[PDB]
RNA sequence: AAAGCGAAUGAUUAGGGACUCGGGGGCGAUUUUUAGCCUUCAUCCAUUCUCAAACUUUAAAUAUGUAAGAAGCCCUUGUUAC
RNA sequence: AGGUGUCCUAAGGGGGGCUCAUGGAGAACAGAAAUCUCCAGUAGAACAAAAGGGUAAAAGUCCCCUUGAUUUUGAUUUUCA
RNA sequence: ACAUACGACCAUACCUAGUGGAAAACUCGGGAUCCCGUCCGCUCUCCCAUAGAUAAGCCACUAAGGGCGGGGUUAGUACUCAGGUCGGUGACGACUGGGGAAUCCCCCGUGUUGUAUGU
């Protein structure tokens, strides 16, 4: 029995972590504009260390999150890079799963030499149906231990829709 | 050596176990007025309106109403002569008394039982009495045989 | 390897909070300061109009606190509001203000002051307060009480607002401002006085019958199935709503009936008692661990 | 006061089971990215021997507040700027 | 065994949304420790200072508006004649 | 009896795992012009009540479940008020007239109820 037991892509978060403050940042925050179409959100640094060269209350990464069809087709871009290998550790005991990839040029954003080149990391968020359950305002609740999915469970979605294999 | 207003009030304002928390709503729906009987109780969480440490566990009368405090009267024993004081209470320490429900209640079964008997006809006999001494009786050792006893001797136990 | 957080010691320790607010349908923080009052008034009680909104209804009560439990004055749902010639929209912001005005009139009658106390009788989007009427060479104060809003946001233009205007022109007084009303501009602090009215008789949306029919035909067959069903028009909305707020003040006490199943009140009961479920008792209880042990010990 | 620690915080003696990548020393080539074979501390779980004026889920004896009416109880209905 | 001769235009007043310390599993450079995501989490965090009490749709945290830290005098509680 | 809205006592109501749910109600759900609010209609806010489904929330039952509530034992024990030209080098102990607890361990139970509308 399946009738509403659909397993979906809730949300597409991506970050870049330049590491320090400046001009540097704000170019790459200028980067993830145009390939998602929304305004990003910076992230302050919260410890204070001198090994990395870091201070609290300074911007150092950037990250946006993007939601329906614009999350599935950015996703397929992602995974051509990999070319839709990916390792069995990259899937949490939850369900999600996420990769990193070293050169945000490789598809195709006609680079330009003057912004220079970046890294980017990916994560996505499975979800099921009904889920508003544990985050609607009023009368908020706890969903319950068959409706979860599983770690297994996901993969199998993965391999099924894109063809992938995994390691 | 010194003398604050909250001194040695370590385990008295406190909430017990497992009581911390939400106070009780049913507080604020009850109502007084002028000659109850009140019982001051203190609660740690309301920190407006504490009256001092002395008046913790004793019983007043009210004397005045107001939007939402009443006025205690209470009786405070100074060496070799006694003090009427007056002190403001907000509500969530006072609390209704049970010390005169007993008479109250006595008085009213006792106007009518004397009404009842009193077109019947015979006395009686409504003031109370402390407890008297048993009276005769006989006890049957029909299948109740008694049974001896014995001290016993001394042993070790560990 | 860490403590597990969770061991038998854990519990013992833990204190709940109170039941209704383990469900999540009550804030104590603001309950206490609605239904307390000062205690030179002795019993004089406090009146709260509480309302709430589900999927496909609308709820209104008048209620009184009481040492021992609420007690209900009058209410009216959004079912009742059939009977006087509305089908549709039962939940936007329009059927908000005819089911605010059926409890206001509902309750006036009930202790006598219908007769006085007429209201506006004719909506309009102005900004009033209902105030007291002359009679018998003397001046009597109105009936007063005031608005629970329970868990809702109260952002501009909610419907929970739509209920207090209905319930202020049926007679009752309720002491409010504008600011929240559709229609108010926060940058020039000003009402319209003229979007409130359009908004009111469910002009909203008949806008939006006419504008999805042009650029989408299709969604606008999907969304509005029963609307054409019954041929009313985006024209026709206004005379709809207008003609139901006159039976309202005739008669309010008039009663609808649903096309659900009926039955007695002493019938209902013996059938819910065919489906119940008996406990087990302690003896069937310890013979299960019996036969328990048995056929667990024969597969090993 | 007494009592408690297979109940919170703090102190404290001893074995057993499960684990290796937490640290240390070996073995099969100290081969070792061998979750191999050993093991010494560390960790987790079910038990065990003793304590607390400034610790506690519980909790006495002795002492302590109020009341036991005629200024009481009940019924009817005059005043007011609350 | 310890503390005080101070500090605050907000660290005062009102309202609204949110929940902490820590632990488990994951993601290019990234490591014990930098940023992001999910689940568990009775306060084990925080509240100018010594210690004690108190607080979870808050008394903690961020956001919006403000100066009840204002005027005229009386009754009451603690040290106590 | 059952369901919904507002409550009272505030775990016999909490936590973990597994099965079932007539009628209606409740819920998930569809859309983003209008009111309103976000990095994102996730949340909040507006419009629709057709369609799909009890998967989850919700209700009920099961477990020699953890916890919680009531009771028996420990025990007339520990302690304590009054008394003697009572014992003992002391530490301390016995007796006379009275009051009188707490663990380990064992057994049972798993919410009750007020107002209004409707199945």
């Amino acid at each position: 029995q399946n009738p509403m037991r659909e397993l979906r892509i809730q949300k597409l978060v991506l970050n870049i972590s330049v590491g320090e403050s400046g001009d540097r940042l704000t170019r790459a925050a200028k980067v993830l504009e145009q390939l998602s179409g929304q305004t990003p959100v910076y992230s302050k640094a919260r410890y204070t260390v001198r090994q990395f060269g870091i201070r609290r209350n300074e911007k150092i990464a950037v990250h946006v999150t993007v939601r329906g069809p614009k999350a599935e087709e950015i996703l397929e871009r992602g995974l051509k890079v990999k070319e839709y290998e990916l390792r069995r550790r990259n899937f949490s005991e939850t369900g999600n799963f996420g990769f990193g990839i070293s050169e945000h040029i490789d598809l195709g954003i006609k680079y330009d030499p003057s912004i220079g080149i970046y890294g980017m990391d990916f994560y996505c968020c499975m979800t099921r149906p009904g889920e508003r359950v544990a985050k609607r305002r009023r009368c908020k609740s706890r969903i319950g231990a068959s409706h979860r999915i599983t770690r297994e469970e996901t993969i199998r979605w993965f391999k099924q829709r894109f063809d992938g294999i995994v390691r | 050596h010194a003398a604050g207003l909250r001194s040695g009030t370590r385990y008295a304002f406190s909430r017990g176990f497992r009581k911390h928390g939400q106070i009780p709503l049913s507080t604020y729906l009850r109502t007084y007025r002028v000659g109850d009987i009140v019982d001051i109780k203190v609660n740690g969480a309301v920190q407006k309106g504490m009256p001092h440490k002395f008046y913790h566990g004793k019983t007043g009368v009210v004397y005045n109403v107001t939007k939402s405090a009443v006025g205690v009267i209470v009786y405070k024993r100074v060496k070799h002569r006694y003090i009427e004081k007056r002190i403001n209470v907000r509500i969530e320490h006072v609390k209704p008394s049970r010390s005169r429900e007993d008479f109250l209640r006595r008085v009213k079964e006792n106007a009518e039982l004397k009404k009842k008997a009193k077109a019947e006809g015979v006395p009686v006999q409504l003031k109370r009495q402390p407890a008297m001494p048993r009276e005769a009786h006989t006890v049957s050792i029909a299948d109740n045989k008694p049974v001896t006893l014995a001290p016993v001797a001394y042993e070790t136990t560990i | 390897f860490h403590k597990l957080v969770k061991n038998s010691a854990y519990y013992s320790r833990f204190q709940t909070k109170f039941k209704r607010r383990r469900q999540g349908k009550t804030d104590y923080y603001a309950r206490k300061r609605l239904i307390t009052q000062a205690k030179n008034k002795y019993n004089a009680p406090k009146y709260r109009l509480v309302v709430r909104f589900t999927n496909r209804d609308i709820i209104t009560q008048m209620v009184t606190s009481e040492i021992n439990g609420d007690k209900i004055f009058a209410a009216a749902y959004s079912h009742e509001l059939r009977a006087y010639g509305i089908n549709h929209g039962l939940t936007n912001w329009a059927a908000a203000y005819a089911t605010g005005l059926l409890l206001a009139r509902r309750v006036l009658a009930k202790l006598g002051l219908d007769k006085t106390f007429t209201g506006v009788e004719e909506p309009n989007g102005e900004y009033t307060l209902t105030e007291a009427a002359e009679t018998e060479d003397g001046e009597r104060r109105p009936f007063k009480a005031i608005l629970d809003v329970g868990l809702a946001r109260t952002s501009t233009g909610a419907r929970v607002f739509g209920v207090m205007k209905g319930a202020s022109d049926g007679g009752i007084f309720i002491p409010h401002s504008e600011n929240r009303f559709p229609g108010y501009d926060i940058e020039t602090e000003e009402l319209d006085t003229e979007v409130l009215k359009k908004y009111i008789y469910g002009g909203h949306v008949a806008e939006y019958m006419e504008t999805l029919a042009d650029d989408d035909e299709e969604r606008y067959k999907s969304q509005f199935v029963k609307y054409i069903e019954d041929d009313v028009e985006a024209d026709s909305l206004e005379e709809l709503y207008a003609e139901a707020h006159k039976q309202i003040r005739a008669d309010p006490f008039r009663k609808y009936v649903s096309d659900a199943p009926k039955k007695s009140k002493e019938e209902w009961k013996a059938e819910s008692l065919k489906y119940k479920k008996a406990k087990l008792s302690r003896e069937e209880r310890k013979a299960r661990v019996e036969a328990k042990i048995k056929q667990l010990l024969a597969e090993q």
